[PDB]
Formats: structure tokens, C-alpha cells, sequence
């Protein structure tokens, strides 16, 4: 500790004082997971392989819940040409839990691809899907050129051409009322300034890449206070309480002491908050028990000097703390229970508690005080307030000086402090 | 306040990126322990001024005059008096919430019984041996006699206070029981002492409510960014956080350091008038009550300090010609 | 401007002890004040009365106290025992002996009456 | 001072940004606030005697 204090004041030499060096915590004993237990595998595999994808203007959406997701086998396909997420890493993935998820296909051209993100704009992104500003899902593209293309041209896949006004985020539009691009009504049928909304897209397998087909889907994940529908593949691992421990409920990971909670949270409720909104409370998604999440003790590490001048001994001061929480900062040879005492001021440790009292030398706090004092060892005590006197006080006498003496005293004041620019 | 547990909790990812900031978590430790260990100063020189624990004698034949009420009480143990009882029940906030984001709270050097014993001596020496404790060895002399050393500082002769001894005593007494009943009564006679622990309570709720915020950031949790993206994703989101959190910090700060300011102004007032009111008598219009002053009794208070003025203020005037 | 270029009453401004003056000396970036203050020291106990009784008047001192030294009264100056006489010019009449709680029995002095008796 | 109106203007593309900031403009007009209090009692501690 006399190092750290060295090092905190950047010197060799540490003047008598009590230094605030560093902040004790008290590290995680072990890592918790606890995942819903659903063994049910998430139909990811009939929305990437169906044989016929939805017409972007009227995309297709399927919403994936109640399941366990194995996103690595998708992003380790290599089969994907465009595999984009938002907000969230296509590696963490599979490592989180969503309350929902809804995945979106249809086939565009492979010049259109780069239209499917968020705070685009364009034919596709304006008339057909859109996707949100602040967008959370992953978007994954491939050529289908294989599939959706023939001689002469594929025709099955249609998109909207012409529109009123552009589409709301994630809204589709299956409308097929001529468009009025002119002042002139259409009264229902084609011509000058009146088309149909809808155009077929032309695929050819011999079409430049720009020009052929591609499968695009889109999972559209959400994170909210609601349960967890869908996780990834981890194995819940078994709950202990009381202990400092990491933990990762339904994806939610932290750090602290798991207790059983008193918290009557109504049947609805999955969470609890702090002001700072951490989670207080949580809900095990496998026994629906309560726990509390208090965090794991902290606290500032103050050492206790005489001046180096003097000693290179010292004592440690844990504010706050209780003694039986200090561990037995990077040193802990100084835990040991020789010279142990409860201040309020937290563990002071290497000092020896005295019942005797003295002028305050060193301050800790609450009253306590530290110095260096006789076979030398740093004393801990209550501080004494001054010499105490009885005035021989009566109703007729008086104490009346007889000599004085003339004294002459220093005040020190500071007038001005340098100039800078 | 942890600066980096502040900033950024358990996370060593957004530690790594605090470091690239330098000096900032140092520079506000450092002046948050400056305004700490100035509040144990303050309190020093305001209540530390007598330098021996002076007694009141068990018999307390003060000429009729009694100071029951704001000596000791010895049926409890923090040794407070009546009104100091008082000043503490009526002056005395979401404080778990603050100490788990890094906030801590430390104890004043002087408890509350080390001020109560200050303000013991100090009211002991001053009815035991008027002023002389002040300037030196405390000089015993009966409490009327002393008395009559007040009103001739006021220019009032001598006599006059002996002549109505037992009225002046009745009337402090009265006086006192008014102190009484009024701080047993109204709740906001403390209000300014109540405004230093609201504006410091404030603060904080504000520190800690400032962590929901985003600044910007997919998430106010650092905890979620770490979990949902990538290195070179996440450090950019929680350069967002430092930012705004390490803005939050530096307001906090200097609201403080102002703050301490004003404290240390008012406790540099209080050292003046311990010394000036009650360690003498004042000649200085208005700096220790109304009326002309006689004498004044220290009361500790929490975070503050209470002194009952004596004054002599002239009543019942008549009309006469002079020349 | 007080302590210095002045003598201050007020109580500990200019040091510990009655301020008698003050001497500047400058200091880097500040200044030092020596301040010259009176210790009062050396002091003895003495049986004291708010007044004296006399010839049933009433008799208090003009500047001073009365203080006994177990067998005789004098009046003194409040901060140096400078014992004296109690006379009738040391001391003044206010009202008869009734009143005054704690008032004791002396004579007071009076230097006319030894001047009219001798000539 | 308003601090969303100095920040902002008539925006409230901008104000629903400076709501991620949170506390900072009510603690602004706070501190202004305690300033503009202080001038009156100033003001009547010299002359209300
Ligand atoms: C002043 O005297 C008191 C004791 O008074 C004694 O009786 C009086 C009638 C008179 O004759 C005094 O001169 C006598 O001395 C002293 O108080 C005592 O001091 C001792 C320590 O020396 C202490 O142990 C006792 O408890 C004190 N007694 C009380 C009742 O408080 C006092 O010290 C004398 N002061 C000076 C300056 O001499
Ligand atoms: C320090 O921590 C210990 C627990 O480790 C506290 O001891 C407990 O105190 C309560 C009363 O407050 C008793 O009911 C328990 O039986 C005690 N437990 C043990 C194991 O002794 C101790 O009080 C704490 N002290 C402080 C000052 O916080
Ligand atoms: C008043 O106190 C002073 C000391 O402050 C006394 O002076 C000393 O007296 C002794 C003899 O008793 C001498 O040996 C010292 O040399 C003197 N010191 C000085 C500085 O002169 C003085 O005698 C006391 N007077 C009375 C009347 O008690
Ligand atoms: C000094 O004042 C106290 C009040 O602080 C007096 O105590 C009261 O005495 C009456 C009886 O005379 C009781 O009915 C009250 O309940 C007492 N109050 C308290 C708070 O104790 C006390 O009598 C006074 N003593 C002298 C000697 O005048
Ligand atoms: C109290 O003071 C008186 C002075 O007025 C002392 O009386 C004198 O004592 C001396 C001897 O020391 C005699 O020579 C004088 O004749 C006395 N004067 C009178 C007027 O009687 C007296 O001794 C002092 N007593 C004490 C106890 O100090
Ligand atoms: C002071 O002296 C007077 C006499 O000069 C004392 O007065 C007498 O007191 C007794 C009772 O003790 C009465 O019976 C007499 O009638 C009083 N005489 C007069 C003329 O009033 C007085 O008691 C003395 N005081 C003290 C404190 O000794
Ligand atoms: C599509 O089918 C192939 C086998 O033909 C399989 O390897 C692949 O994983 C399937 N896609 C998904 C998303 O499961
Ligand atoms: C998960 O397992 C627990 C036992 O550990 C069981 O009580 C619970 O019913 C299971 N979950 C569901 C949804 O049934
Ligand atoms: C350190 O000790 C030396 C004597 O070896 C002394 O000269 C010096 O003043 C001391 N300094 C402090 C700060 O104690
Ligand atoms: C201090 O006092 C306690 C009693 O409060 C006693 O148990 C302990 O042994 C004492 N220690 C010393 C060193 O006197
Ligand atoms: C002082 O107290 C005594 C009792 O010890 C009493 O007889 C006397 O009258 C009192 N004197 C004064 C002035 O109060």
C-alpha cells in the first residue's frame, strides 16, 4: 500500500497524511446463466429455403417465438452474398435473447440490395419496404439467379412502381388502383400520365448481376421488458445466492451478491429498477422466484502514513466496508486479523486500536485518529477535544490576574496567487 | 464519487476507453477531496475555538438566572441540551440508490457528541467566567456580577442591573422559554440549514438520475452495448456515455465547488461570531441580534450552528426637554 | 486597517488575548501579521460583593470591583489586582441597601472629612 | 434562460434530441433560477433593515 500511495502521488518521498489511494471491489466468484428452458429449435430453415418467395410490394413476414435459435449455423453458412446487422453484432447473437422475432422476405434486383437498410430511400425503400431509423434486426441477401430467373424472363416477381406517398416503416401496401401521375382522373383505366402501380420485374439467367434476382430476408429482433420468447442455444447453469457472482438472465448480464427478494412483484412483472434504471430485481425465467441484485461491495482504499521520513510502515483504511467483507486493491497480505478494527469510517486494518486518547495527528473520521507512537506502531484512537476543567465557579468569588504576560503570535494570510495567461 | 465506477460500473471495456481521457477522474477525486476535508475545517474553527473542556458546577446558583434549557442534558447519551434536541429533530434521501453507482457518503471528523461537547465548554465558560476564557485563563466571577459588566458595555450603569436583578432574570427566562416553544412549534425556522441538505440531496438525485440518459447511445445500459455489439460498434456507443456521464461529473463538481464556497463564507461567519458574540461582548451594531448586545449562547446544530442572542433593548420611552 | 493601523476590541480578530497592536510583515504571494496581545496571568481567588452598604447607601464602584482579601475590602481594576481604598471618590451612591441581593456591610472612605477634622 | 429555446429554437426535431441529454437544461434554469432569487434577497438584506 505505501507503493500505491508512492505511485498515486507520483513521488517517492509520501508526507505524514491519510492518502486515498484506490478502490477496493470485491470480484465475481462465479458466472451464472439462466436462458428459458425451451427445447423447441426456431423455424429458421422453411423462410431461407422456400421454394417461392413473396413480390417485395407485398413481402411476406412470419413471426419466429416461443424457440431456441442457433444463429451461427445461418452466419457460418457462407452462403449469404450481403449479411448486414443493426444494432446488434451477428457474433453476440447468439449469445442474447429477444422478445420477438419477425422475418421478412421477398426477391429484388441485385442492384436494389443496397436499398434494404435503414434511412434509405428509392424505389424499393420509398414504394415497397421500409425500414426503420433506428432499425435493431439483421438483413441478409443472396443471388437466386439459380431459382428465380428462366429463359425468355421470369415474371413472377412484381414491385410497386408508382405510389401515392411514400410507405411508413414496415408497412406494406397490396393496393392495385391505377396510379394518377397528371391533373386528368384515370376513371379506372391505363393511359397518358395513368399506370398501373405494379411492374414484373425481367429475369433473365444471362442478365448482368445488377439485373438478376436476389432472396433477400430480414429478421426483425426486439428487446424489451417483456418475456423472452426466443434465445439463443446456452445452457442455463445452476443458481447460487448470497455470493458475489456474474449473472445473465434472458440476456440481461450484470454483477452482483443474488438474494432471495421480499419484492411482491405482481404476475406480470419480469424486472425491477434503480433510479439510475439498472436492474434492482429480476425474475428467474425457470422457477419465477425473485431475486434481489445488490451490487458487490466497493469502496474507497485510503493508507494511513506517517511521513517516509519517519517510517515506511503503514495502515489501511477501507471505507465503509465491513472487516468481514476485506478478502485475505492487488495486495492482501494485510487482511489478516492481527491489527483489525471496526471504525465507522470502515475496516482500518494495521493499526492498533488504544483506549487512550490524544490531540488529533492523523484524521480518520467519526472521531478516530491515527499516529505513530511507541517498539513504534501506528495507534488508532478516539481524539481528545481539549484538557477538561472545572472553573471554581461561586455565587461570591472572583479570580482577579496578578502578572501578565505580553504575547506575540503569527498570522499568516494569502494576499495573491501568480499571474497566468 | 469513483469517477471510473461512475462512468463506467464493472465494465474494464469502458475503462480502457476512460483512460484516453487522462486526467479528468483524477482532477475531480482530488477537488471532491478538497471539499471534504474542508467541511472538517469548517467545523474546527466554528466549535474548536475553547481550549479546555470547561464544567458547569453542580450547583448552579446563577442569581436567578437558568440556562436549563441549553445546558446539557445528562439523562441522554448524545449529552445534547433541550434545544439542541430540538434544533436536531427538526433539521433531522434515495441514499442506496446513490452509494451503488459509485457515490459514498463520509463521516465529519467531530461527531455530533464531540460538537455537542464543544458547545458544552464553550457555554460553560461563558456563564462560569464571562469573556475571560476568551482571552486567556478562564476567571471565575458570579454570573450577576458579569452581568452588571454587560450593561456597563452597553452604557448602562451598574446599578441598574442589580436594583432589577430579579426582573432582568425573569425576563431571560421568559425569553428563553419563547425559544422554546417556538422551535417546538414552527418548521420553518431551519430553513437554512434544511437548504444546504436539500440543494446537496438535489445534487445528487440529479448525478444519479443523469445515468438513464442516452447522450446519444443505442442504450443508457453499458452493460446492454457490451452484450449486443462488437468492439468496434460498442466503443463508439460508449465514447457516447464517457461523454456525457464524464459532463455530468464535471457539473457536478463545480456546482460543488461553489457550493463549498458558500459554506466556507458561512462557516468563516459563524468562527467570527462564536468568537466576537460569545467569547465576548459585541459593540458592533446588529452583528449579534437586535438590541444592544449582552451576551450569546452557542447551540450546535446538524451541518450548522445556532446562537441564542442576548440583547438589551430600551422600552417605555418618555418625552423630556433637554439642552 | 484594524488590527494594524488601529487597536481592535473585537474578540480574537488580532490574535488570542486583548489586542494591544499589530506589526505587518510581507510574505511571498502573502502577508504576516505579528500580532501583540495581554495575557492576563498568575491569578488568585478573592471574595467579591456586587456593592457596599454604608451609612444605609447603597455604594458600587465607578470603574473596578470590590474584592476581599479575607479579613478587609477594596475595589481593583477588573484585569490587574491594584487593590485600593474604597472612598467616597472610587465609588458611587445609588439607592439604599433593600435592594441590592448579596450587598455587604464596609465603610467608604471619605477624604474631605480628615481635611475639615484637621484644620 | 430557456434552454431549449436557446438550444433548439422553435425545433422539436431538436428538443426530442435534447431529451437525451436529460437533466442538463432543467438544471440550468435550476442554477439560473437560485441566482435570480439571490438578487432580491440581496437587495433587501442592505435596505429592509
Ligand atoms: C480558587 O479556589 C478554589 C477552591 O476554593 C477554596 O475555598 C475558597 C473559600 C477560597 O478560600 C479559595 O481561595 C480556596 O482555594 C480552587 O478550586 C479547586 O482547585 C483544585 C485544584 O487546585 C481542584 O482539585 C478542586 O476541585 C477545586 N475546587 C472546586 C470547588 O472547584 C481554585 O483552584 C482556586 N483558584 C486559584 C486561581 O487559586
Ligand atoms: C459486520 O458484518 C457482520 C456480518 O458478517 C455483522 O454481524 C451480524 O450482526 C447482526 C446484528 O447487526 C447479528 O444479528 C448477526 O448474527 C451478526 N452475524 C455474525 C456472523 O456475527 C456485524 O454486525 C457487521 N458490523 C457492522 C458494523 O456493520
Ligand atoms: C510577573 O511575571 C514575570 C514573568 O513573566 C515575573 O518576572 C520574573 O521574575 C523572576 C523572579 O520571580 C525573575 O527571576 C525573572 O527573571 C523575571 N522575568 C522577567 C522577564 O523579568 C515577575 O516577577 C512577576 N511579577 C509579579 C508581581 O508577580
Ligand atoms: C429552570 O427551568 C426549567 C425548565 O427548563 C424548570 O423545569 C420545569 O419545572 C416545572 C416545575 O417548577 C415543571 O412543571 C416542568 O415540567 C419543568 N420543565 C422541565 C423541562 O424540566 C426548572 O424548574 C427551572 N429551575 C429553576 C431553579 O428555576
Ligand atoms: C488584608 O489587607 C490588609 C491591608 O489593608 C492587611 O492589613 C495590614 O497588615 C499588615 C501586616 O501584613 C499590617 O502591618 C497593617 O497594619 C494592616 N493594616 C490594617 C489596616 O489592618 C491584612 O493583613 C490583609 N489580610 C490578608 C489575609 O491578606
Ligand atoms: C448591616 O448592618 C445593619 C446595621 O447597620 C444590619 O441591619 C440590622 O439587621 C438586624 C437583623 O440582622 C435587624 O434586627 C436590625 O433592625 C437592622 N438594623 C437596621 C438599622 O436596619 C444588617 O443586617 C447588616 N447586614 C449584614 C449582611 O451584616
Ligand atoms: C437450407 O437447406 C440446407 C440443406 O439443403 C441446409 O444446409 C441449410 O441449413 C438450410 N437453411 C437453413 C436456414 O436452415
Ligand atoms: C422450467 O424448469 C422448472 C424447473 O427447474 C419448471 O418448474 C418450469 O415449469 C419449467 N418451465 C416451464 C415453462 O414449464
Ligand atoms: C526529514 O528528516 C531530516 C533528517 O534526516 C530532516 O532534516 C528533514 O527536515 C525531515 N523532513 C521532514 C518533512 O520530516
Ligand atoms: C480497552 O477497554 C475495553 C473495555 O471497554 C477493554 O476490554 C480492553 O481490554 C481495553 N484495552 C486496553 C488496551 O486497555
Ligand atoms: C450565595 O449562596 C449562599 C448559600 O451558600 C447564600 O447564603 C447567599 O445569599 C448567596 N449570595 C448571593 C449573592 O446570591
Amino acid at each position: 500500500p505505501l507503493s500505491e500511495t508512492k505511485c498515486t502521488l507520483k513521488s517517492f518521498t509520501v508526507e505524514k497524511g491519510i492518502y486515498q489511494t484506490s478502490n477496493f471491489r470485491v470480484q465475481p466468484t462465479e458466472s451464472i446463466v439462466r436462458f428459458p428452458n425451451i427445447t423447441n429449435l426456431c423455424p429458421f430453415g422453411e423462410v431461407f429455403n422456400a421454394t417461392r418467395f413473396a413480390s417485395v410490394y407485398a413481402w411476406n413476414r412470419k413471426r419466429i417465438s416461443n424457440c431456441v435459435a442457433d444463429y451461427s449455423v445461418l452466419y457460418n453458412s457462407a452462403s449469404f452474398s450481403t449479411f448486414k446487422c443493426y444494432g446488434v453484432s451477428p457474433t453476440k447473437l447468439n449469445d442474447l435473447c429477444f422478445t420477438n422475432v419477425y422475418a421478412d422476405s421477398f426477391v429484388i434486383r441485385g442492384d436494389e440490395v443496397r436499398q434494404i437498410a435503414p434511412g434509405q430511400t428509392g424505389k424499393i425503400a420509398d414504394y415497397n419496404y421500409k425500414l426503420p431509423d433506428d432499425f435493431t434486426g439483421c438483413v441478409i441477401a443472396w443471388n437466386s439467379n439459380n431459382l428465380d430467373s428462366k429463359v425468355g424472363g421470369n415474371y413472377n416477381y412484381l414491385y410497386r412502381l408508382f405510389r401515392k406517398s411514400n410507405l411508413k416503416p414496415f408497412e406494406r401496401d397490396i393496393s392495385t388502383e391505377i396510379y394518377q401521375a397528371g391533373s386528368t382522373p384515370c376513371n379506372g383505366v391505363e393511359g397518358f400520365n395513368c399506370y398501373f402501380p405494379l411492374q414484373s420485374y425481367g429475369f433473365q439467367p444471362t442478365n448482368g448481376v445488377g439485373y438478376q434476382p436476389y432472396r433477400v430476408v430480414v429478421l426483425s429482433f426486439e428487446l424489451l421488458h417483456a418475456p423472452a420468447t426466443v434465445c439463443g442455444p446456452k445452457k442455463s447453469t445452476n443458481l447460487v445466492k448470497n455470493k458475489c457472482v456474474n449473472f445473465n438472465f434472458n440476456g440481461l448480464t450484470g454483477t452482483g451478491v443474488l438474494t432471495e427478494s421480499n419484492k411482491k412483484f405482481l404476475p406480470f412483472q419480469q424486472f425491477g429498477r434503480d433510479i439510475a434504471d439498472t436492474t434492482d430485481a429480476v425474475r428467474d425465467p425457470q422457477t419465477l422466484e425473485i431475486l434481489d441484485i445488490t451490487p458487490c461491495s466497493f469502496g474507497g482504499v485510503s493508507v494511513i502514513t506517517p511521513g517516509t521520513n519517519t517510517s515506511n510502515q503503514v495502515a489501511v483504511l477501507y471505507q465503509g466496508v465491513n472487516c468481514t467483507e476485506v478478502p485475505v486493491p492487488t495486495w492482501r497480505v494485510y487482511s489478516t486479523g492481527s491489527n483489525v478494527f471496526q471504525t465507522r469510517a470502515g475496516c482500518l486494518i494495521g493499526a492498533e486500536h488504544v483506549n487512550n486518547s490524544y490531540e488529533c495527528d492523523i484524521p480518520i473520521g467519526a472521531g478516530i485518529c491515527a499516529s505513530y507512537q511507541t517498539s513504534q506502531s501506528i495507534i488508532a484512537y478516539t481524539m481528545s477535544l481539549g484538557a477538561e476543567n472545572s472553573v471554581a465557579y461561586s455565587n461570591n468569588s472572583i479570580a482577579i490576574p496578578t502578572n501578565f504576560t505580553i504575547s506575540v503570535t503569527t498570522e499568516i494570510l494569502p494576499v495573491s496567487m501568480t499571474k497566468t495567461s | 464519487v469513483d469517477c471510473t465506477m461512475y462512468i463506467c460500473g464493472d465494465s474494464t471495456e469502458c475503462s480502457n476507453l476512460l483512460l484516453q481521457y487522462g486526467s479528468f477522474c483524477t482532477q475531480l477525486n482530488r477537488a471532491l477531496t478538497g471539499i471534504a476535508v474542508e467541511q472538517d475545517k469548517n467545523t474546527q474553527e466554528v466549535f474548536a475555538q475553547v481550549k479546555q473542556i470547561y464544567k458547569t458546577p453542580p450547583i448552579k446558583d446563577f442569581g436567578g438566572f437558568n440556562f436549563s434549557q441549553i445546558l446539557p442534558d445528562p439523562s441522554k447519551p448524545s449529552k445534547r441540551s433541550f434545544i439542541e434536541d430540538l434544533l436536531f429533530n427538526k433539521v433531522t434521501d434515495l441514499i442506496c440508490a446513490q452509494k451503488f453507482n459509485g457515490l459514498t457518503v463520509l463521516p465529519p471528523l467531530l461527531t455530533d457528541e464531540m460538537i455537542a461537547q464543544y458547545t458544552s465548554a464553550l457555554l460553560a465558560g461563558t456563564i462560569t467566567s464571562g469573556w475571560t476564557f476568551g482571552a486567556g485563563a478562564a476567571l471565575q466571577i458570579p454570573f450577576a456580577m458579569q452581568m452588571a459588566y454587560r450593561f456597563n458595555g452597553i452604557g448602562v450603569t451598574q446599578n441598574v442591573l442589580y436594583e432589577n436583578q430579579k426582573l432582568i432574570a425573569n425576563q431571560f427566562n421568559s425569553a428563553i422559554g419563547k425559544i422554546q416553544d417556538s422551535l417546538s412549534s414552527t418548521a420553518s425556522a431551519l430553513g437554512k440549514l434544511q437548504d444546504v441538505v436539500n440543494q446537496n440531496a438535489q445534487a445528487l438525485n440529479t448525478l444519479v438520475k443523469q445515468l438513464s440518459s442516452n447522450f446519444g447511445a443505442i442504450s443508457s445500459v453499458l452493460n446492454d452495448i457490451l452484450s449486443r455489439l462488437d468492439k468496434v460498434e460498442a466503443e463508439v456507443q460508449i465514447d457516447r456515455l464517457i461523454t456525457g456521464r464524464l459532463q455530468s461529473l464535471q457539473t457536478y463538481v463545480t456546482q460543488q465547488l461553489i457550493r463549498a464556497a458558500e459554506i466556507r463564507a458561512s462557516a468563516n461567519l459563524a468562527a467570527t461570531k462564536m468568537s466576537e458574540c460569545v467569547l465576548g461582548q459585541s459593540k458592533r451594531v446588529d452583528f449579534c441580534g437586535k438590541g444592544y448586545h449582552l451576551m450569546s449562547f452557542p447551540q450546535s446544530a446538524p451541518h450548522g450552528v445556532v446562537f441564542l442572542h442576548v440583547t438589551y433593548i430600551p422600552a417605555q420611552e418618555k418625552n423630556f426637554t433637554t439642552a | 486597517s484594524e488590527c494594524v493601523l488601529g487597536q481592535s476590541k473585537r474578540v480574537d480578530f488580532c490574535g488570542k488575548g486583548y489586542h494591544l497592536m499589530s506589526f505587518p510583515q510581507s510574505a511571498p504571494h502573502g502577508v504576516v501579521f505579528l500580532h501583540v496581545t495581554y495575557i492576563p496571568a498568575q491569578e488568585k481567588n478573592f471574595t467579591t460583593a456586587p456593592a457596599i452598604c454604608h451609612d444605609g447607601k447603597a455604594h458600587f464602584p465607578r470603574e473596578g470591583v470590590f474584592v476581599s482579601n479575607g479579613t478587609h475590602w477594596f475595589v481593583t481594576q477588573r484585569n490587574f489586582y491594584e487593590p485600593q481604598i474604597i472612598t467616597t471618590d472610587n465609588t458611587f451612591v445609588s439607592g439604599n441597601c433593600d435592594v441590592v441581593i448579596g450587598i455587604v456591610n464596609n465603610t467608604v472612605y471619605d477624604p474631605l472629612q480628615p481635611e475639615l477634622d484637621s484644620f
